[PDB]
């Protein structure tokens, strides 16, 4: 379990989005592989 | 000579903000009345796409014609270090003239804030400034604002990035508040949004400290 | 179209102090091989001087060559807002080409400067930031370095000068230290000179607490 | 009155007793 963030119950680890001024930046997830958030596109993109 | 071309790129908050939209500019000037005709071919890597935006021509009280091309970038392909390749004919160019932008090339670093409160000698005025000082960050496409309460402080101005000893950036962006706000125990907050940021986004809060 | 023509300023340092010779940089390129012959005539206020001095004519890569003059200026004729005018005339120019430039006019505004010291945060790394804010001043032509012992420190780097709203200009001035240096309480110097600062010149030091 | 950067002259005024200012001192410099 890493620093933030919330944790999805299924096969995917936990995910993380900031927001400036109620408008959303971005949004990743988190890699249990090479530890490092990696771009989530799945809800950006969506 | 003949027309000229001008290609610009998106703007950084539009590049980092998923949900605004980001576009690279094609400008054409110093086209003739003679010659009112003006192709634009797009390439994203080499690889062409049809999509730009061909905004209707400017008359330009110099005799000219300005048109130009809007092409919407996705963030993926830009953020990537993907090329965009304006190509623009026109029947009076001995060739097509070509232009090609894209982000800097190199491994993003992420930037230190630190918030920095006025100095004391600025507390005698009725209007103190409040510092943002970001720095050691790469590339050099950068957005940062100011609020308080959860609303937007707009009287602030920030520097453009400017090139350290390491081959990274630093700026600073100075908000500038009542002295009254400043003392009642304001709290302010500095936003920065560039890509290295975790999530491209990071606050530093700065209030009154004793 | 063939030569086209370049007027630049002096040096923000060079018209501040009295001891460094300001001047205004007069630039021709494009200067075809077919007509070579470069005629300079500079006045200031529309009134002609003499001695400017033109070097010779040096070769670009591309088939053309590149001829400068150059004018030095009195310190006070620029900060008194003088007009230093060029014309550039060639046997192959429809007409001789005018550039004419100047300090920007405007009351002067003096700066406040207020140097400001490292963030706790950043407290943390082996390097620190000593921070210079010079504000209110008027008009953009600055010169900012620092120093300690009355010896300049160099690794400073330092922002263009930026419009503020109320139409005057500020801007920073980030000198690294070595964190030891400063925990030590040495007392390091931001120095600023501007026209609209007595002698042109102030400085303000700051120091651990 | 006069200003030194690193030992070098920068400018230098006095008092002008007429108006309330110091004009540019050009004897010194
Ligand atoms: C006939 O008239 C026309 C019409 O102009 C008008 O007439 C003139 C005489 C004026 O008096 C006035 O009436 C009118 O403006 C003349 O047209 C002009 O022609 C010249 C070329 O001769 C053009 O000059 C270039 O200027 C560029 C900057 O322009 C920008 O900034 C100014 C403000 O200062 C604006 O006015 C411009 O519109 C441009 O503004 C930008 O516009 C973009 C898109 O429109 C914006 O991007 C988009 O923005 C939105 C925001 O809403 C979104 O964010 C989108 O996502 C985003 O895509 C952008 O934000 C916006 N900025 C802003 C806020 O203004 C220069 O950049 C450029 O410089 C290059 O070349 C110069 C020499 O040619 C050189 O000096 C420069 O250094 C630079 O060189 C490049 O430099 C890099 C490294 O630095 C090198 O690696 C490159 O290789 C190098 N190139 C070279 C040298 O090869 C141009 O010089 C002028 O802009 C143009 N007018 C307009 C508005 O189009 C025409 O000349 C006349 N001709 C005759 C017959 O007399
Ligand atoms: C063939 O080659 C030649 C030579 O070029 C070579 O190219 C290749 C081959 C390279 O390998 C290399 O060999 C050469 O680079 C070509 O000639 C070039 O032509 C273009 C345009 O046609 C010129 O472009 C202008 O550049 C201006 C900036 O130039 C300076 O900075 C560049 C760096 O990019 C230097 O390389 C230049 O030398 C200039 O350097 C400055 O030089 C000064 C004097 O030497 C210095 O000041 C003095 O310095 C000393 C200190 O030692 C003292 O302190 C003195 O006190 C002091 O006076 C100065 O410090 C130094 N600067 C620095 C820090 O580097 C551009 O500004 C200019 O753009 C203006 O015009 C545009 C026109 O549309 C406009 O859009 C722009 O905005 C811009 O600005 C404005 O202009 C308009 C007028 O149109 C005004 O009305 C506006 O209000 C104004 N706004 C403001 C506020 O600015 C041009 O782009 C280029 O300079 C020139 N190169 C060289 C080297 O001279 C040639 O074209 C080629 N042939 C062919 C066929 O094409």
């Amino acid at each position: 379990s890493p620093g933030r963030g919330v944790y999805d119950p299924e096969t995917g680890t936990w995910y993380d989005a900031a927001w400036h001024l109620g408008e959303l930046v971005w949004a990743t997830y988190y890699d249990p592989e090479t530890g490092t958030w990696e771009p989530d596109w799945q809800r950006m993109l969506g | 000579g003949g027309p000229s071309v001008f290609l610009f790129p998106p703007k950084p908050k539009d590049t980092l903000m998923i949900s605004r939209t980001p576009e690279v500019t094609c400008v054409v000037v110093d086209v003739s009345h003679e010659d009112p005709e003006v192709k634009f071919n797009w390439y994203v890597d080499g690889v062409e796409v049809h999509n730009a935006k061909t905004k209707p021509r400017e008359e330009q009280y110099n005799s000219t014609y300005r048109v130009v091309s809007v092409l919407t970038v996705l963030h993926q392909d830009w953020l990537n270090g993907k090329e965009y390749k304006c190509k623009v004919s026109n029947k009076a160019l001995p060739a097509p003239i070509e232009k090609t932008i894209s982000k800097a090339k190199g491994q993003p670093r992420e930037p230190q804030v630190y918030t920095l409160p006025p100095s004391r000698d600025e507390l005698t005025k009725n209007q103190v400034s409040l510092t943002c000082l970001v720095k050691g960050f790469y590339p050099s496409d950068i957005a940062v604002e100011w609020e308080s309460n959860g609303q937007p402080e707009n009287n602030y101005k920030t520097t453009p990035p400017v090139l350290d000893s390491d081959g990274s950036f630093f700026l600073y962006s100075k908000l500038t508040v009542d002295k009254s706000r400043w003392q009642q125990g304001n709290v302010f907050s500095c936003s920065v949004m560039h890509e290295a940021l975790h999530n491209h986004y990071t606050q530093k809060s700065l209030s009154l400290s004793p």
